[PDB]
């Protein structure tokens, strides 16, 4: 219907070099206390800096889309 | 408050000058100016110099130390 | 324009200060006119689009 | 006369009569469940109000008292273990400590680092007093007279 | 001859035109007359903002916020007044920095009145910062009212009486602001006082060593080269007020204010962060209180640590290095003002005050006498 | 949950030193506060005269103020009524204290917008990272229902709902309504509401910039003009012997 | 020798202890230090008034209510700040009465800074009076601020630009507290100049001849009858505050 | 430059941007009979109908 | 006002309590009556 510019500058960034090594790393926590019993770690920080890998990607190219 | 003709006590020196319309108020500018400069710094780099690089060194450890303390570290 | 023109200046406009005092109320008078026409211009060229005053012929009423 | 006149734009300003005329506070217990610690207001500075839990009140009454910066056990400061109420100021410089954090599970000043416990004790950091114990009594097992 | 004779004007030729001056007098000599211009500034905004300022808890967030929004320039008058207060410190500091790189505290009269100065300067300030009423306001002068109770056997009584309350209050504001209005009239005159005094002598050089064989009259030659320090200071006031007026202020102060709850990140103005630092180093309460006094009062002392034969330091290499390493020890100070109290901020905080104490008191008088010994007297 | 994830920087076309706000995104953005942020955040310090000359004339901002309804009196009765708004009235409150405002947003409180980008670190960067920064909880967050995880967020967990979406609204001008386009025609005008000096301020720091740069020369060769005697001054020293 | 050789000491002994003085100037000299105390006394009284002070007309009423009831001893400082206005005007016009009849107006530069004194006072009392807010505080503004639109072609912009507004508002009550505040200290400056010019010639004394045939110094004798004089203005101001404090005011 | 900073000080004690935004007044017609000098409120002084 | 001068601090407690005051808001955002203390002012006997 409508087609968000942030949706194709997003997955764009995540093609990078730099990033693709956050989200592998975030996705190996998802991984490793998923299968604890009883803990109480999580990856907030793994998110984070996955987050501002990607978001510092985006905001160089984003408001070249936007009126 | 002193006042001049009551300072000080001076014999035998001569001092001649120019009037200011008479000559340059930027003479030789840039052509003697950035050799004093020059000059200057190297007398006084030594002295004030390697404080401000010490603080320089302690302010990135401390801050490099304080962010990786935050991060967690696996049990 | 034999002789200099600061030369010329000095002579009819600077040498008395009473003169020297009006050449300057009179120059601060023609200089606040174009200077504020210049810079507000310049402000205006870099934000041709951004002001209200480039969008008030939207808004005709 | 050069003191009453001293005097009395001294006591100018000290607070006025109207300031004085603090009132109470009247407290709705059945809002306070354990483990939490609700923030009221009294005298314009906050006053936590606070229901403890039998793993706190057991962990604070055995303590080394002597060994405190302001000596005074747990047992003296509340009428009943079960409820304890605490003026929120810091005792170092004023600051308000935010509720069931620092160390000892008690409160924590982020000002410049004062510790309490779930007594309201001075246990480490730069404060050098427990927090403030108003004068309280229970009328009855729902409602709470500060003052 | 008639600026010399009129009973009036003879007080203005002998300070600003016929005043003997040093020839060599450097840049460093400016800040004199730019904190007049300074008190002058704050003087002019601040009356300005006066006039459409409401002392009352309730409006005082709003009557800001009215002068930035509605007043014809009230903002620009509103962001002079609060950057001016920041170049006044900066003037401050270059000033106390200058008469301690070049001795010029041996004019005991003129020091000692100038230590005065900077207090009642600090008071206005922090009083100023007070009356916005945002969240650093408020906390602002809760934590630095508060250091008053750290006095024994009086301290609450001071505190509680400073405040009108038993907190501060709508009663703390308004005289605050009271104090805040006449306290900048009583420093322009005890800032004549410090003219008065300095003119007995006249001014000190860079050489450290009398200049009555060498004078220039103040008018031209200073009087333009103040002019033109001054236009700098503009400068630099008005990049700040045109191009960043919240760079120095604190955003929290933009809330207002909450008895209730207290920031987690508390970070008073630039210019507290030095002695703040020095403060939470200390974990007792009435000793950190009174090494952030101690920390400004030492001032006082510093004319009897005088130990070198030479007056300034511009011919003594070692006080120089010892002098620019408490230059970035005061750098690291509001370094470590500016973070929260965690490791390893703490030790080296701790660290940073006592080489601050260690070098006026033992450091730099020691290496005076080492210099005398160098030179063989 | 104390660490931190900071905004990126967002190319705003106000953020070079003399850029202006681009006032046709100050007039989309108000739209979107009307619509979208009105129904919970009070803006207690902007008034519909405020708006005149910037983004609306006066004939709209005053058409604008009659859309609303807001209390007068006492009438020659005692009573308090309702009239249209008009230019001098305050944009209306959406409750009358802060603690209705809690109990209708599940004990949190939005907050005044009037100065929300001078009031928190990052600005308009913050706000935009923020409204367009929602995600799932990472492995091991469980978030108490009525909270939302937002990482931007200090302690990622805030009471507000993601407030804004695709056609949340429609544009005057026929702007597609995108998320980041809300997002930053929104933050534009929150940015104005908190700054409402800004572009006057630019061109004030302009003509300050370009009096210095003749002044400072001017002046500096004053006085250079008249130290000129002393700095060529000669001396000879000729004692008796 | 010490009061004579300090920078500071010898401008108070020059001024106040050693200053030659007339061994026969009367009680109508005694009103030149009777103002310097009610300038003293209006700041002090009036500076304990602005702690406790709100400019708001909303509130500006009752602030100065708030002082008379709930401050400790805030009526009693209050009183004395509207009393000792009164007060002020009693030693002024004194001051110049004296000053006509015995001609000590021939001192120019001393007289005509005298005259800058007077005017300051009265703007300065003038703005003190509207602070409180009550009708004749609000009508007092509105009849004396529109003497300025007499002024031809430009009468009516001085009065709007003065009041903030087409009318005396919030906006012309703020700004009168801030020129009521400032205004004492700039009188306090200029009665330095005024005595600055009095003491290159040295007073006038009720014959109007010259006195330096037979001068004393000003300690002790014109230290005491200053004190004296002093203790009587105590006693006019406190008669008035303590038994009378409506009866120069209006209801 | 003098005459800017002296002019922005002048018009800041001029009357601000709410003062100026003076609204006009609804007056209800029929409560004013003949003979009768009905005191209403404009601009803050007095509007006599 | 009237502690010490015409009532005692008792009296004009229970002389307050006679009469219901507008107070709040709760934590309903509603405002509510409650009895009279020292510390209010005379009730006004209209909104304007
Ligand atoms: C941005 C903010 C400005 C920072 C100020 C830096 C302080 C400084 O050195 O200024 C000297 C400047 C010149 O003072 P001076 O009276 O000639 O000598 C002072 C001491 O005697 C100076 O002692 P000295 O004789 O040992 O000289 C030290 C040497 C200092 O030299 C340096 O370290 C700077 C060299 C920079 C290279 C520039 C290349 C581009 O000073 C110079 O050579 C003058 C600086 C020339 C600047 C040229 C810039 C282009 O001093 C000031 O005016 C104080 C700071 C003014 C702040 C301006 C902002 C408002
Ligand atoms: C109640 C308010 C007080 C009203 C003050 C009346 C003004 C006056 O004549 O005071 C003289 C009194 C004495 O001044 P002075 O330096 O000895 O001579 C001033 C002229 O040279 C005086 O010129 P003169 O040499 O022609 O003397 C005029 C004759 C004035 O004689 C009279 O007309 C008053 C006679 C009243 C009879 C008392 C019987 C009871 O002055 C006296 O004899 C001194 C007054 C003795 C008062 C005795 C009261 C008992 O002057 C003042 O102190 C000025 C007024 C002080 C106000 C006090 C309230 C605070
Ligand atoms: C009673 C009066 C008391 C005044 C006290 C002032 C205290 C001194 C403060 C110094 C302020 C610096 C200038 C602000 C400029 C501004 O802000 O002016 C903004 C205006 C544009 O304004 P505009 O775009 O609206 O167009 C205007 C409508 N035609 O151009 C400027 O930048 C001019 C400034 C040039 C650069 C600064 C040069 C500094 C010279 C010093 C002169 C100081 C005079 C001293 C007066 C007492
Ligand atoms: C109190 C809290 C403060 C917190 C803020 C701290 C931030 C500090 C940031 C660093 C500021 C650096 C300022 C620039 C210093 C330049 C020094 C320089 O130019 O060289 C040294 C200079 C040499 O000149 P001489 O006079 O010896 O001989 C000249 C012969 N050609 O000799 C000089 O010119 C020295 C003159 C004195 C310099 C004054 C700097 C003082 C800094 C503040 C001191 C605070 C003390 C309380
Ligand atoms: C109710 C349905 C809301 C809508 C519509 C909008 N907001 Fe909101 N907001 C709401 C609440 C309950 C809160 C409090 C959150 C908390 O946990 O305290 C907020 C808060 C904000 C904030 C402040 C964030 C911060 O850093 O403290 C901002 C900047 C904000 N909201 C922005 C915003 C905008 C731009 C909206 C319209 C597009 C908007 N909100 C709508 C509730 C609601
Ligand atoms: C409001 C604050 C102050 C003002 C307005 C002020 C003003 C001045 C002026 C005009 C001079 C002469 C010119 C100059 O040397 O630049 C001077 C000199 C001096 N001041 Fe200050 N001053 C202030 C604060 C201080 C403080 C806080 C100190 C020290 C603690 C101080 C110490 C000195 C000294 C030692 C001199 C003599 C300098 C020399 O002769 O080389 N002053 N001051
Ligand atoms: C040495 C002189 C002065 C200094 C250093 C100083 C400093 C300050 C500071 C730092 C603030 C806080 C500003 C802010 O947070 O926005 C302030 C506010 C204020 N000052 Fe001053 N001030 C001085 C003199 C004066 C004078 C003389 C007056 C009035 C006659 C005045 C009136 C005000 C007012 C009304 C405010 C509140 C408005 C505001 O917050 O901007 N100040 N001052
Ligand atoms: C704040 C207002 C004033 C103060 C504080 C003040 C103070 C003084 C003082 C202390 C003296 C010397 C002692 C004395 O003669 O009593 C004096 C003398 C004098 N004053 Fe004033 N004065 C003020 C206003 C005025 C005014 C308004 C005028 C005239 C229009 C004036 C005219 C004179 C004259 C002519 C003298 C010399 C008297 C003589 O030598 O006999 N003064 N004033
Ligand atoms: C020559 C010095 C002064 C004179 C003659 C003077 C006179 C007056 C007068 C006549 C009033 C009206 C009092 C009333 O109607 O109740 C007043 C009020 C007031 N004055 Fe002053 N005043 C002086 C200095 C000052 C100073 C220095 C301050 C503050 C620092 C001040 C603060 C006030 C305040 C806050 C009020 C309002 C409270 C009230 O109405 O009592 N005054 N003044
Ligand atoms: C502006 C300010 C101030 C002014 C003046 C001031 O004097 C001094 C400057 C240097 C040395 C000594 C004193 N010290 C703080 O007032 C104020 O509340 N804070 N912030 C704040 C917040 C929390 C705790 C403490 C302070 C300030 O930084
Ligand atoms: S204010 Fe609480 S620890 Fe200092
Ligand atoms: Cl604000």
């Amino acid at each position: 219907e409508l087609v968000d510019p942030l949706t194709t500058v997003r997955e764009q960034c995540e093609q990078l070099e730099k990033c693709v090594k956050a989200r592998e790393r975030l996705e190996l926590c998802d991984e490793r206390v998923s299968s604890r019993s009883q803990t109480e770690e999580d990856c907030t920080e793994e998110l984070l800096d996955f987050l501002h890998a990607r978001d510092h990607c985006v905001a160089h190219k984003l408001f070249n889309s936007l009126k | 408050g002193r006042q001049f003709g009551h300072l000080t006590r001076v014999r035998h020196v001569i001092t001649y000058s120019l009037s200011p319309f008479e000559q340059r108020a930027f003479p030789h500018y840039f052509s003697k100016g950035i050799p004093n400069v020059l000059r200057r710094t190297r007398a006084c780099i030594l002295r004030v110099a390697p404080p401000f690089v010490a603080f320089y060194l302690v302010y990135t450890w401390g801050t490099q130390e304080f962010e990786k303390s935050k991060r967690k570290n696996p049990a | 324009v034999a002789p200099t023109l600061t030369a010329r200046l000095y002579s009819l406009l600077f040498r008395r200060t009473s003169t020297f005092a009006l050449t300057i109320v009179v120059g601060a008078l023609f200089f606040e006119r174009a200077f504020d026409q210049g810079a507000d211009a310049i402000y205006e060229h870099i934000n041709e689009g951004k002001l209200w005053k480039h969008i008030k012929h939207k808004y005709e009423n | 006369a050069a003191k009453n006149v001293v005097s009395q734009f001294v006591s100018s300003m000290s607070a006025s009569a109207d300031v004085l005329a603090m009132s109470k506070i009247e407290i709705k217990l059945s809002d306070i469940p354990e483990g939490k610690n609700m923030a009221f207001k009294w005298r314009g500075k906050p006053l936590f109000v606070r229901h403890r839990t039998k793993k706190e009140i057991d962990q604070e009454a055995a303590v080394e008292v002597s060994q405190l910066r302001d000596p005074q056990h747990d047992l003296e400061r509340v009428k009943k273990p079960e409820w304890v109420i605490l003026i929120g100021v810091c005792t170092h410089l004023g600051c308000v400590p935010i509720a069931n954090a620092g160390d000892f599970g008690g409160y924590y000043c982020p000002c410049h680092g004062s510790h309490y416990d779930a007594s309201g004790r001075i246990r480490k950091g730069p404060a050098p007093l427990n927090l403030e114990v108003p004068s309280y009594e229970f009328t009855s097992d729902d409602m709470v007279i500060v003052g | 001859n008639i600026r010399k004779s009129h009973p009036l004007m003879k007080i203005v030729n002998n300070a600003f035109i016929d005043l003997p001056a040093p020839s060599n007098i450097s840049s460093w000599w400016n800040f004199g007359s730019l904190l007049g211009i300074c008190l002058i500034l704050q003087i002019l905004t601040g009356l300005f903002l006066a006039m459409h300022y409401t002392s009352d808890t309730t409006t005082a967030f709003s009557s800001v916020t009215h002068i930035c929004r509605d007043v014809n320039y009230g903002w620009i008058i509103r962001y002079m007044h609060a950057n001016g207060a920041s170049m006044f410190f900066i003037c401050l500091y270059m000033h106390v920095g200058r008469g301690l790189y070049y001795g010029s505290y041996t004019f005991l009269e003129t020091w000692n009145i100038g230590v005065i100065l900077l207090l009642t300067v600090m008071a206005t300030a922090f009083m100023g910062y007070v009356l916005p009423w945002g969240q650093m306001s408020f906390w602002g002068a809760t934590v630095i009212t508060n250091l008053l109770s750290a006095i024994p056997y009086i301290g609450t009584n001071l505190v509680e009486w400073i405040w009108g309350g038993f907190s501060v209050d709508k009663a703390t504001l308004t005289r605050f602001f009271a104090f805040h209005f006449i306290l900048p009239f009583i420093i322009m005159a005890i800032a004549m006082v410090h003219l008065l005094f300095l003119h007995e002598t006249g001014s000190n050089n860079p050489t450290g060593i009398s200049s009555d064989v060498d004078k220039i009259p103040f008018h031209p030659y200073y009087t333009i080269k103040d002019i033109l320090g001054a236009l700098l200071l503009i400068l630099a006031l008005m990049l700040l007020v045109l191009f960043a007026p919240d760079l120095l202020g604190d955003p929290d102060n933009y809330t207002p204010a909450n008895p209730l709850n207290t920031p987690p990140h508390i970070k008073p103005e630039w210019y507290f962060l030095f002695a703040y630092a020095i403060l939470r180093s200390i974990p007792n309460k009435l000793g950190g209180v009174l090494a952030l006094a101690f920390s400004i009062l030492i001032l006082a002392l510093i004319p009897l640590l005088h130990t070198s034969k030479q007056r300034s330091m511009m011919f003594r290499p070692l006080s120089q290095c010892l002098f620019w390493a408490l230059v970035a020890d005061l750098l690291t100070l509001t370094w470590i003002g500016g973070q929260p109290v965690e490791h390893p901020y703490i030790t080296i905080g701790q660290l940073a005050s006592v080489l601050y104490f260690l070098l006026i008191l033992v450091l730099m008088p020691t290496a005076g006498t080492i210099e005398n010994k160098l030179l063989k007297w | 949950s104390d660490l931190e994830l900071h905004p990126p920087s967002y190319p705003w076309s106000h953020r070079g030193l003399l850029s202006s706000l681009d006032h046709t995104s100050i007039r989309r953005g108000f739209q979107v506060y009307k619509q979208v942020c009105s129904s919970c955040h009070s803006m207690d310090y902007v008034a519909y005269r405020h708006l005149v000359g910037v983004c609306y004339t006066e004939d709209e901002a005053k058409a604008l103020a009659e859309e609303v309804e807001v209390q007068d009196g006492p009438n020659e009765d005692g009573e308090m009524f309702m009239r249209p708004g008009k230019l001098s009235d305050y944009f209306p409150k959406p409750y009358p204290n802060p603690e209705a405002a809690r109990a209708a947003n599940n004990g949190a409180l939005p907050p005044d917008l009037s100065y929300i980008v001078r009031a928190r670190h990052g600005g308009e960067d913050y706000v935009f990272s923020l409204l367009t920064g929602y995600c799932e909880p990472p492995t091991g967050v469980s978030l108490r229902e009525g909270l939302y995880f937002n990482p931007y967020f200090p302690g990622q967990a805030i009471g507000m709902a993601p407030p804004i979406y695709n056609e949340v609204l429609e544009f005057d001008d026929g702007t597609p309504a995108t998320m980041s386009q809300v997002a930053k025609d929104v933050c534009t005008f929150l940015r104005w509401a908190a700054e409402p000096e800004h572009d006057h301020r630019k061109r004030m720091g302009l003509k300050m910039l370009l009096m210095m740069g003749l002044l400072l020369p001017l002046v500096y060769a004053m006085k250079r003009h008249k130290w000129s005697v002393l700095k060529s001054r000669k001396l000879a020293y000729r004692p008796p012997k």
